[PDB]
DNA sequence: CCTGGAGAATCCCGGTGCCGAGGCCGCTCAATTGGTCGTAGACAGCTCTAGCACCGCTTAAACGCACGTACGCGCTGTCCCCCGCGTTTTAACCGCCAAGGGGATTACTCCCTAGTCTCCAGGCACGTGTCAGATATATACATCCTGTGCA
DNA sequence: ACAGGATGTATATATCTGACACGTGCCTGGAGACTAGGGAGTAATCCCCTTGGCGGTTAAAACGCGGGGGACAGCGCGTACGTGCGTTTAAGCGGTGCTAGAGCTGTCTACGACCAATTGAGCGGCCTCGGCACCGGGATTCTCCAGGG
């Protein structure tokens, strides 16, 4: 007789798979070993740096009057986020555009 | 039928719904996440890889992961990270 | 008759491009354009619809921040006409 | 071996037995072949039987070549006038001056050679190494061997990277902290005799080692004159404040790499510390003495002292709690007398000696254990204070006894006053069992 | 054939200033603008062809840019 | 009673020494206002690098800096030092 | 009557001199003092291998001298011949900063 | 018996450790598996780089008139050097010094 | 006895010896020859992992050796190295 | 030189099609459970190396101050170059079709690399001595800057 | 516009020293020989997706033109920095003393790799509908003359 299956990501209450992220540490050669708590810890960093740009992505959103996120939406929320927006800084987002800013110099007298 | 792919879209949609329950999310926007999620999986296992390295060891542990993380996010994202990683490993070791 | 003083048509322009998100450069020249270029590498080659789109797409966000350092160096300089010095001065500073 | 009353040649000459028969067994020495340490201890001085030396070997057989005496810079002054009004027919130089003024020196005299003795400092000496070198040197006079008591430091490398016909090492305690470094003072002395490192094996071998080159002797039982020294010990205890303080400190903002020192100066006084070092300079009135024991129980005994001599000359560890005792004891109601590091150094010898008066009524002089040297001897003094001690028993045997040369006539008390399961309980036992060995080396 | 750089043309550059931010543009700035995205564009077609030929392949795919743009530190989100 | 605070150590980076780095650089004529804004730099730099550096030396389980591990934190952000290991 | 260089050839001289030398220019105890200063903030009780603090040093030394670089760079753009936080700013923004 | 062992740097003409980097190659986690000559080709190349700086180098030392070659002098090489600058654009050499240049704008006239 | 560390100082001396027969190298010289060779090592060493990872091969060949030098040395320098690379292989593969 | 209208350009409200997002199904492959075993590292123990707190002496370097001169900065005139608008031409864009190349998948075989055992020579640590370089010192050259005539 | 004077610098020479190159001993990691196994090469097949073309349309580019504002050169000024000179200070080097802490050794366990069997989680394939794009019309707002303020 077995027990049911329970999941890793079951039993650390996450959204994010232990066990493939324990699969792609084994099959990336980054170290000989990997051990029991690392993909857990990893997926949830994973999952929070997730939910922090999809909370502002769709407050965006919600300012622009849609229910869709869209790269867009994506980009104005990375860029007007300064942790965010430094660890992004050497990124491109397709389709994202250009945060709307004008130099006071150039402003009509 | 074609070989398989795979991708973080069905955990992005589960955390979307979490965060904000009455939003969705386009094909290209989904597909800028799996993006992020493979750059920063990539950072991090990179990192602690480098550190496991320097200190002459074979395993990769929460400890190493908990370094990476500190050298790669800046500030208050690294606090919440800790605590996050630290809070989940608890539960795992405790209910396992 | 009705002339617009010469700048304001530059700001409204300025305006609808900061707020629009879509490809300026157009599709048929900037794929011969990468023709042009990849035929001296190799010869015969052919491509994928989705490489020339991304390229065409990091272009234009690299020129995009070339323009955005090179009205920073102009407006350093007091002047508002953007010129070739600038151009090279973002570049040096830069690193090329 | 030799004549046995002064030779004929010294000026205003009262070198007494001891020091006639110390110069016979140096020329002794030196007729033989053999260097060695002048292990006088005490007042029975030194730099009469050095210089006699040397004015013997010339006023005999001509050995007119170059010789070199080492001193610290603080008897630069004191050794030349020592040489000058004891032996006036032997002509000295001296190497002192910035960069301009010794190479205008070393051009118009060195090089001419019309000196037959030049006397430096240790500093100079480092200075113009490749100058000296130049010379064949005869003999090497080098005061306070401690100086070089260790190998591996630059200064005894370069004295021995040196070629000198004769070696000749002077000191007033040999032995400090272990075998070794007295092992280092005989490699220099004879490098070709002690080559290796290495009850039985020591006491007994050391005396039969040593007597062929060293001569050892007490003033107590050589002169028989300027009574002997009292030391008691005054265990204190230190305040409730001075107690938390402590206790915080060990058990843990402030830079606290370092638990020895840190918890150290805590029994002495607690605002010798930073982070609650007192404040605004409100002004210099009652506010530091009421917060040490210390403190408390020396300005209980000022007034038995005034009461009576007055001319205490008090000690201390930190140059901190010196300077601030210094500027202090002007303050309260008194007048002091100033000696530290801070002090030009050719000024110091001149003004302290000046500062020795029939009549002061100061009360106060300060002295630590690296603030003076060697001379200015203070018979007027009565008592000695010492409010902390040093790791070296050594370092405070030259501080107690720098009151007891002869011209202590008077019986003079030290007091010592100690704390009570602090770091000076450990500074004290160190001490003594670094005491005891010294003693068991040399004295058996 | 050839002269393909010319179908970028003024029009074009404009409106890339005109997001940048820019007001007022020089009317040599165009020839400095195709010089500069040449270069970017032929580093980048280079290292995309490298690794096209290292597969062994005769189509150049976006993960061949994508990877291409990541060695130069311009990594691009949104194409895998 | 005498106990004050002497200076800052921020300001032990001297102005000639600041007028040294600029020569090098090959800067003529030098500002007055130059001096605060590089001390300004310099820590904003010196805070990084250190960061990062006590970030090893404590995985390290170590209290003691090594030359490695600002190597490490060098290359972490991108500016490679040959000659220390 | 004492003879002097009109401004803008002593400094010629330093720039010919220092840009020939290759010592380090900052003095090495204030900085080191900078360094531990800096360093308490993020965790007490750390002692420093006197190789460190000079691997500090260079690397610090270097950013300043490139920096400089960049913003003479700028201030000649603006016509001028002094430098000023402008032009600091300028170039660490450009930079990336 | 057993042959008389050659390296295999002498098998291949070169003069850097084949076997060493093969070690490192194995021990460093970049794959499962090498090649035989994946080691000699990268040592090959290793040994290529180091002859051209060092040569590099060398000349300046003796414009400079000296015989041993100094961190200012691989510096002075690297540097003056497009391809070996543009390989090491984001390297500090310790104690090199920078290049001497002054801009023309500030020689007087 | 202190523990034994491995250095590129003897080969780096015999190119040197090679180049120009009658010069020396200094100590601090031949540390920062020491890092540049492990830094060109570590760079090459990476790239073609990623080469491999990416080809979903696990084994390090020659091919991703070149590839390497190609894409991390600047034209001349990778087309000379090239031809180094080649000749090696040939030799040890020739008799060996 | 503060107001008041034209007149372009923009935002807001409502209706229509449509296409991609989201829900739903089967299926297969990858994650889970269970058990076994070897090794990596945790833990304790000792050595000796190196770092920290501190003093004396030298002397270079920093600090402070006075004088003057380039230099940054503000202001003005000129003119020329770029922008706004209208018109004509060009080609991108879009929709659809046709064809072949080539990327991707599957099976089969075999050669190359991992792992082992042994042995031996190449590379490392340690001493040691000698020369390349830094140092100082006195010439000869180059550079700047002022001053007296007449350019 | 040169002559000359004072300053700085490049150059030749002699000494002395510490760092580098060479040798010696020794040991640990690489080379030789072998055996198994699975990853990669090779062939063959399929289908999708890239290229080539063709026509119709309309947005975009190219060209011209007038005129206003911004660039650039000039001039003046008054002030902040460079240059030189005296005085103080703190860095640099050297010793002192101490103890922590980094580094090597040995033992032992508990933790992760490996394997086998099961099954449910996720992925490709489908379909339907609501969110979005487009289109149109009215209200609103900003800009630019022109005048009377
Ligand atoms: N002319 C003298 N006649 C007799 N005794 C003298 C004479 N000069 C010096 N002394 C002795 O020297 C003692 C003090 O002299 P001084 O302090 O100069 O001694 P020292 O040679 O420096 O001794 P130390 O060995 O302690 O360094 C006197 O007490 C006395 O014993």
């Amino acid at each position: 007789t077995r027990a049911k299956a329970k999941t890793r990501s079951s039993r650390a209450g996450l959204q994010f798979p232990v066990g493939r992220v324990h699969r792609l540490l084994r099959k990336g050669n980054y170290a000989e070993r990997v051990g029991a708590g690392a993909p857990v810890y990893l997926a949830a960093v994973l999952e929070y740096l997730t939910a922090e740009i999809l909370e502002l992505a769709g407050n965006a959103a919600r300012d622009n009057k849609k229910t869709r996120i869209i790269p867009r939406h994506l980009q104005l929320a990375v860029r007007n986020d300064e942790e965010l927006n430094k660890l992004l800084g050497r990124v491109t987002i397709a389709q994202g555009g250009v945060l709307p800013n004008i130099q006071s110099v150039l402003l009509p007298k | 039928r074609k070989t398989r792919k795979e991708s973080y879209a069905i955990y992005v949609y589960k955390v979307l719904k979490q965060v904000h329950p009455d939003t969705g999310i386009s094909s290209k926007a989904m597909s800028i996440m799996n993006s992020f999620v493979n750059d920063v999986f990539e950072r991090i296992a990179g990192e602690a890889s480098r550190l496991a390295h320097y200190n002459k060891r074979s395993t990769i542990t929460s400890r190493e992961i908990q370094t990476a993380v500190r050298l790669l996010l800046p500030g208050e994202l690294a606090k919440h990270a800790v605590s996050e990683g630290t809070k989940a490993v608890t539960k795992y070791t405790s209910a396992k | 008759p009705h002339r617009y003083r010469p700048g304001t048509v530059a700001l409204r322009e300025i305006r609808r491009y900061q707020k629009s998100t879509e490809l300026l450069i157009r599709k048929l020249p900037f794929q011969r354009l990468v023709r042009e270029i990849a035929q001296d590498f190799k010869t015969d080659l052919r491509f994928q619809s989705s490489a020339v789109m991304a390229l065409q797409e990091a272009s234009e966000a690299y020129l995009v921040g070339l323009f955005e350092d090179t009205n920073l160096c102009a407006i350093h300089a007091k002047r508002v006409t953007i010129m070739p010095k600038d151009i090279q001065l973002a570049r040096r500073i830069r690193g090329e | 071996t030799r004549f046995e009353d002064s030779p004929s040649y010294v000026k205003w000459g009262k070198l007494r037995d001891y020091q006639v028969r110390g110069l016979n067994w140096l020329i002794s020495l030196y007729e033989n072949g053999i260097n060695g340490i002048l292990a006088d201890e005490m007042g029975l001085g030194k730099t009469l039987q050095t210089i006699s030396l040397l004015g013997y070997m010339k006023h005999y057989r001509n050995i007119p070549g170059p010789h070199m005496v080492l001193v610290p810079k603080s008897t630069l002054h004191n050794w030349m006038s020592e040489f000058k009004r004891w032996v006036p027919t032997l002509r000295s130089v001296c190497l002192i001056g910035d960069k301009e003024q010794r190479a205008a020196f070393v051009r118009d005299v060195l090089l001419p050679g019309e000196w037959d003795v030049c006397v430096t400092s240790y500093e100079m000496l480092i200075k113009e190494k490749s100058v000296f070198k130049k010379f064949n040197w005869r003999y090497l006079v080098i005061d306070e061997a401690h100086r070089i008591k260790n190998e591996k430091s630059k200064l005894s490398e370069i004295v021995r990277e040196f070629k000198t016909t004769n070696r000749l090492l002077l000191t007033g305690t040999p032995l400090q902290n272990n075998l070794h470094e007295l092992w280092s003072l005989l490699n220099f002395l004879l490098p070709d005799v002690f080559n290796s490192a290495d009850d039985q094996k020591l006491v007994e071998r050391l005396h039969m080692v040593l007597r062929p080159f060293l001569l050892r002797r007490i003033k107590a039982d050589v002169e028989k004159s300027l009574p002997p020294k009292k030391e008691v010990k005054i265990y204190v205890g230190l305040s409730k404040m001075q107690r938390e303080w402590y206790t915080r400190i060990l058990m843990k903002k402030m830079r606290l790499l370092n638990i020895l020192m840190q918890l150290r100066k805590c029994c002495n006084h607690p605002y010798l510390f930073d982070g609650a070092e007192p404040g605004p300079p409100y002004t210099t009135d009652m506010h530091l003495v009421t917060n040490s024991g210390k403190m408390v129980v020396l300005d209980k005994l000022l007034p038995k002292l005034k009461e009576q001599g007055s001319r205490v000359l008090i000690f201390s560890q930190m140059t901190r709690v010196l300077d601030i005792l210094e500027d202090y004891c002007m303050w309260r109601n008194y007048e002091y007398c100033r000696l530290d590091g801070q002090t030009p150094h050719d000024e110091r010898q001149d003004s302290i000696n000046a500062y020795n008066e029939p009549n002061s009524t100061k009360f106060v002089f300060m002295l630590s254990t690296r603030a003076g040297g060697l001379g200015i001897n203070l018979a007027t003094a009565d008592v000695v204070i010492l409010y902390d001690s040093d790791w070296n028993p050594q370092v405070d045997l030259q501080a107690m006894d720098r009151a007891h040369r002869i011209g202590q006539t008077k019986t003079v008390r030290v007091f010592r006053f100690i704390t009570d399961n602090t770091v000076e309980e450990r500074i004290v036992e160190r001490a003594e069992m670094k005491l005891r060995l010294d003693s068991i080396v040399i004295q058996q | 054939l050839r002269d393909n750089i010319q179908g970028i043309t003024k029009p074009a550059i404009r409106r890339l200033a005109r997001r940048g931010g820019v007001k007022r543009i020089s009317g040599l700035i165009y020839e400095e603008t195709r010089g500069v995205l040449k270069v970017f564009l032929e580093n980048v077609i280079r290292d995309a062809v490298t690794y096209t030929e290292h597969a062994k392949r005769k189509t150049v795919t976006a993960m061949d840019v994508v990877y291409a743009l990541k060695r130069q530190g311009r990594t691009l989100y949104g194409f895998g």
